[PDB]
C-alpha cells in the first residue's frame, strides 16, 4: 500500500520515504502502451 | 557539510542560510572566531550562529516569551529559531515558494531579534 | 537539418518588467566591474565591454544564455545521435522517451529503454510528462553508481557495494519518481503605496500577517518527489526532486526529467511500423521455409 | 480499430471467433493506412 | 519520392515535436544546474549569462518568458535573411569584418541582429560627425 | 512612434503576439495534424479552448468522448446548446487543474480511493442556460439622441 | 498529381476552415486570460498590448472589431509585397538595417507597414532640413 | 480569498469590488486600519467596508428607510448594500452586462451614501 | 562559502571554520604482466580522464 501523501512536510519523515520505495519495489498496466512482451518481440 | 546545504547529484545547492559551525566560541577561538569576511573588517562569528543575507542570528541570546508568542518562534534561541524556520527550504533550495517563505521567516526573526536587542539595551541603560 | 535554437517568440515585445530586470542586471555588472577593476587600469576596458549590452534587452540576454547552453551541450553530447536511437525506438515500439537529469553537477540527457520504464497514473495521454509516477529499473555498474552518488553514499553503502558476491557484477538501481502533495498558502496582500490587491504563494509554515489585511487559504498542490534504491539495502536521494519543472502562474505544474511521446492514434495503443510489417515478415519466413525444403529435396 | 490493425468479425458477417487464431479468425492487412498517411503528411507540409 | 516521403512525414513530425520538448526539458535542467556551484558554466557562458541567474525569475520555465526551442521554417528563413542582410551590409562599407565574424559565430538570432544594429549606429554616427567636422573646417577657413 | 499607429493596428499586434507565442509554444500544427487524422477517420474534427493554470490551452477532443446535444442539423460544433465531456484524468491532472477550488474533503477523497489504472473519471458539463436581461432605452443628455 | 490533389482539396479546405475557427476561439480565450492576473503576458506582450485591455471594448470578439484570423492567398501576397518593398527600400538608402531587422521579426503586417512608413517620414524630413540648412548657409555666406 | 474574487481555472478574476476583510476596526487595529494605499496619504479602512473604483462604502453607517425606498437598497448598512448589489457580478466578472449593472448599482449606492452623509451632517450642525 | 576536494591525508584546518566529510571515489588503476613473472606499472593510471 502506497503511503499517504496528504501530510505536512514535517511528517514526511525518513521512514515515510523508505515506505514509498519499498512499495515501488513491491510493484505493469498502461492505457496507451503495449505489453513488454510485445515490445520485446518487436525488438 | 550538511549545514544549510543540499549536496546531491554532484552539485552544491544552498537555501542561503549559512550554518557557521566548527569554529568555536569567541573566547575559545585564538582568532576570536571564524572571520567569514572583511567589510567592519573583523566580522567574527562563533559556532552556534547562523547567517542569512549578511544578517547574523545570535545563539547566546534567548527568546522572551513575549517575543515567542508574537512572530511565532519555535527555537529556544534566535539561532535555533532560524534553524527551525529554514528546515522546509533545505531539501528544496530551488523551489520559489520555499525561497519566498524563507525570506519572510528570516525577516520576521530578524525583526524579533532587533526588538529583543532594543529591549535589553534599554533595560541595561535603565 | 538539425538546428534547434531558442528564439524569442515576440522579439519586438518589451515591457516595463523586462526593462526593470535589465536595469538590475546592468547595475549588478557595474558593481562587479568596480569591484574587480583596480583603480582605472582596466575599468575603461570593462566599460567598453559592457556598453554594447545597453542596446540589448532582457529577452535577448536570456535567449543568448539559453542558446549558449544548448549549443555547447548539443555539440558535446552528440545529442542528434541520441535522437536517432530514440527514433529507432519509436519506429519499433511507437514510444520515444528521454530523461534529463543532473549527474556530477552537469545536466545530462539519456534515452530511456521503453522496456525499462513503468509509467503509472496517466489519463490516456500520449505525452510522458503527464504521468504522476514513473519507476526506472535498470542494472548499473558499481562505477556508475559511485559516479552518480558519491556525495550521498554512506560508508556502510560502499561496504555493501564491496561485499556483494560479484559472481555480471552490476547493481540493480531502481529509481522512483512520484508526484506528492504539498500544502501551500494563497495569501492576499495590498500594495502599501497604492491600493492594489496582490497575490502570492507561500508554504504552509508561513505565518499570515494579520493587522495588515492579509487573508489566507490552504490548497494542496503537486510536488515532484524522487527516491533511489541500489541493490536492496541502499536508500539514496529520497527528497523533493530538486529540478522542479515549474511554471510562472501554476504552482501545481511540475514533472520529472522524463519526456517522451507515444506514436498512437486517438488515445489507443501505438500501432508501430514493425507491427504493421510483422505479419508479412512471418509469411515471408514460412514461404521461404517451403522454398528451402523444396531446394533440399 | 481498422486503422489500428484490429478487425471485428461481427462487422462483416454473422458470427455463428474470440480465439486469436486464423483457422477461424481473419487476418487484417492494413492497406488503408498509407493512403491516410499521405494526406496527413501533406497537411503537415502545407 | 516526395509523395512517398509524405507517408512517413507523420513519424518525422512527432519525432521533431519530441525533440523540441526534450531540448526544453534539457534547458530547464541546465538552468537549475547553473545554481549548483559548478565552474564549468563560467567557461561556456558570458558574464551577462552567468548574472541572469541573480534575478529572481530564473526558477520558472523559459516558455513563460517568451523563449521557446524552435526548429521551423520561420526560424531558418529568419537566419537566412539575417545572414544575407549582413552580407549586403559588408559591401557598401556598412559592416566590419570583425563583426561579420561575430555573426558567423553567434548561434543566436538576437545576438547577430543586435550586432548589425550596433554597427549601423557607429558607422552612421562617425559619418555624421565627419560631415560636421568638414563643414566647421570650411566655415572657420572662411572666417 | 505609437502616434502613427491606429487602434486596429494595436489590437492586431496584440492578437498576433498572442497567437505567435502560443503557436510556437504548444506546437499547434501537430495538434491540427492529429485532428485532421481524426477527421479522415470519422469525419469529425473537434478542439477545446480553455484556461488551465491561468494560461490559455488548446486540446484536441476525442470524437468518441464528446456528447453533443441540441444542434439543428448544423455541421459546426459551436452551434450545440449542450456538450458533455467524459474522460479519465490522472490525479495529477485534476490537482493541476482544480487546486484553487478543490476542498480538503475532495483531496481526501482523491487519496482514499482504492487505486486498484488509478485515474479519476472527470465528467464536464457545458450547457447554455438562460438569463433575464433588460433592454433599457435612454436619451443622451446633451443631444436628443 | 495536381489533378489528384483536387480530389482531396475539399478535406483540406474544411480542415483549414476549422483551423481558422479554432485559432479565433484560442484568441478569445487568451484575451479573457489577459484579465486574470497572470504575469506571463507581461513578458510576451508589449506595453500597448497590455494596456489595450484597459479599454471597455475588450470583452467582445475580435471579428467584431475588423480583426480576423486569415491564411489565404491575399495575406501571403501582401506579406510578399511588403517584404519585397522593404528590400527595395533598403537599397536607395531609404530604410535602415535596424528597421529591416524589425520587419523580419514583426509577425504583423500592420507593424511592418507602420515601420516602413515611419522610416520614409524620418529620411524625408532629414533630407528636407539638410537642403534648408545648405541653402541658408549659402545665403548667409553671400550676405 | 473569496471576497469579490473568482479564483478559478488557475486565474484571479475580480469584478472590481474590494472586500476589505481581516483587518479589524479602526480602534482595534494598531495601525488604525489596513492602509490599502497612499494618495490623503493615510487611506485607512476597517474590516466591514468595501471599495469600488476608489470609493469607500461605510459599514458603520445605517440606511434610512427614506433612502431605502428610493434607489431600492437591500442591505442594512451601505457596505451590506454594496455586498448585495455585486452578488450577480462575482460569478461572472468578465460579462459586459454584469460590469455595466455593477457600475450602475455602485453609482446609485454612492449617491445614496452621499445623500445620507449630507443629511447627517446638516442635522448634526443644526 | 567555498568548496574543495582533497585526499584523505589532508588535515582539516580547524579554528578557521573548515568542516570536512569523507567520500569514496573512483580511481582508475592499471597493471601489466609480461610472460608470467614480470609485474610492471602497477599504480594509479597516470592519465586520469578527469
Ligand atoms: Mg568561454
Ligand atoms: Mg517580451
Amino acid at each position: 500500500n502506497f503511503p499517504r501523501q496528504m501530510l505536512p512536510f514535517s511528517k514526511k519523515t525518513k521512514q515515510w520515504r523508505k515506505d514509498c520505495l519499498l512499495w515501488a519495489n513491491q510493484k505493469n498496466y498502461s492505457l496507451v502502451r503495449k505489453s513488454v512482451i510485445h515490445k520485446k518481440i518487436n525488438y | 557539510a550538511f549545514g544549510g546545504w543540499l549536496n546531491t547529484q554532484g552539485g552544491d545547492f544552498t537555501n542561503g542560510v549559512t550554518f557557521i559551525n566548527e569554529g568555536g566560541s569567541h573566547e575559545e577561538n585564538p582568532y576570536q572566531g571564524i572571520q567569514i569576511g572583511v567589510d567592519g573588517a573583523p566580522n567574527l562569528v562563533e559556532q552556534g550562529e547562523v547567517v542569512y543575507d549578511d544578517y547574523v542570528f545570535s545563539d547566546r541570546m534567548e527568546i522572551p516569551d513575549d517575543i515567542r508568542k508574537e512572530y511565532k518562534l519555535r527555537g529556544k534561541t534566535f539561532a535555533k529559531a532560524a534553524k527551525s524556520a529554514q528546515r522546509e527550504s533545505e531539501e528544496r533550495p530551488n523551489d520559489p515558494l520555499s525561497t519566498k517563505g524563507l525570506q519572510a521567516a528570516m525577516e520576521r526573526i530578524a525583526t524579533a531579534q532587533e526588538e529583543a536587542r532594543q529591549r535589553k539595551e534599554a533595560h541595561r541603560e535603565g | 537539418v538539425f538546428d534547434f535554437k531558442v528564439v524569442v517568440t515576440n522579439p519586438n515585445a518589451i515591457s516595463e518588467i523586462e526593462d526593470n530586470k535589465k536595469n538590475e542586471l546592468l547595475q549588478r555588472l557595474q558593481e562587479m566591474i568596480t569591484d574587480t577593476s583596480i583603480s582605472e587600469d582596466e575599468y575603461n576596458i570593462k566599460l567598453e565591454k559592457l556598453n554594447d549590452y545597453y542596446t540589448y534587452e532582457w529577452q535577448d540576454i536570456r535567449e543568448v544564455r539559453a542558446n549558449e547552453l544548448l549549443n555547447h551541450y548539443i555539440k558535446e553530447y552528440d545529442i542528434p545521435l541520441i535522437f536517432n536511437n530514440g527514433f529507432m525506438d519509436a519506429m519499433t515500439c511507437g514510444e520515444e522517451i528521454y530523461q534529463c537529469d543532473i549527474v556530477g553537477g552537469e545536466p545530462v540527457i539519456e534515452r530511456v529503454n521503453p522496456l525499462k520504464i513503468r509509467i503509472f497514473k496517466s489519463g490516456y495521454s500520449n505525452k510522458v510528462e503527464d504521468a504522476d509516477m514513473i519507476i526506472l529499473e535498470d542494472y548499473w555498474s558499481p562505477g556508475r553508481v559511485i559516479d552518480t552518488y558519491y556525495d550521498v553514499l554512506s560508508p556502510k553503502d560502499i561496504k555493501y557495494i564491496e561485499t556483494m558476491p560479484d559472481y555480471a557484477g552490476n547493481l540493480r538501481v531502481l529509481r522512483l519518481y512520484w508526484k506528492s502533495k504539498r500544502k501551500i498558502l494563497k495569501v492576499k496582500s495590498y500594495d502599501p503605496e497604492t491600493g492594489e490587491e496582490e497575490w502570492n504563494f507561500y508554504p504552509e509554515n508561513y505565518v499570515v500577517n494579520k493587522e495588515a489585511g492579509e487573508e489566507v487559504q490552504s490548497f494542496w498542490v503537486n510536488e515532484a518527489w524522487e527516491g533511489t534504491m541500489i541493490g536492496n539495502e541502499i536508500f539514496v536521494n529520497m527528497r523533493p526532486r530538486l529540478i522542479q519543472y515549474n511554471r510562472l502562474n501554476n504552482p501545481s505544474r511540475c514533472h520529472f526529467g522524463i519526456v517522451g511521446s507515444i506514436y498512437n492514434l486517438n488515445d489507443s495503443r501505438p500501432f508501430s511500423l514493425v507491427d504493421m510489417m510483422k505479419p508479412y515478415n512471418y509469411l515471408y519466413d514460412a514461404i521461404h521455409d517451403r522454398l528451402n525444403k523444396a531446394i533440399a529435396s | 480499430d481498422l486503422l489500428n490493425g484490429r478487425l471485428h468479425m461481427s462487422d462483416l458477417e454473422l458470427v455463428l471467433i474470440k480465439a486469436a487464431y486464423i483457422p477461424d479468425r481473419l487476418q487484417h492487412y492494413p492497406i488503408m493506412n498509407s493512403k491516410l498517411n499521405v494526406l496527413r503528411g501533406e497537411e503537415s507540409k502545407r | 519520392t516526395l509523395q512517398s516521403s509524405h507517408i512517413t512525414e507523420w513519424l518525422f513530425t512527432i519525432h521533431d515535436d519530441v525533440k523540441k520538448r526534450a531540448l526544453e526539458c534539457f534547458l530547464e535542467t541546465a538552468k537549475v544546474a547553473l545554481k549548483g556551484r559548478n565552474k564549468k558554466f563560467q567557461y561556456i557562458l558570458s558574464d551577462t549569462s552567468t548574472r541572469v541567474m541573480e534575478i529572481d525569475g530564473d526558477e520558472f520555465a523559459e516558455a513563460d518568458y517568451g523563449l521557446v526551442v524552435d526548429n521551423s521554417n520561420g526560424t531558418q528563413e529568419l537566419q537566412q535573411k539575417l545572414d544575407t542582410l549582413a552580407q549586403a551590409a559588408l559591401q557598401t562599407q556598412t559592416l566590419s569584418f570583425s563583426t561579420i565574424t561575430k555573426l558567423y559565430t553567434s548561434s543566436s538570432l538576437a545576438e547577430k541582429q543586435r550586432l548589425i544594429e550596433k554597427d549601423e549606429k557607429q558607422i552612421r554616427e562617425r559619418q555624421a560627425q565627419a560631415q560636421k567636422e568638414q563643414l566647421e573646417a570650411q566655415q572657420q577657413i572662411a572666417a
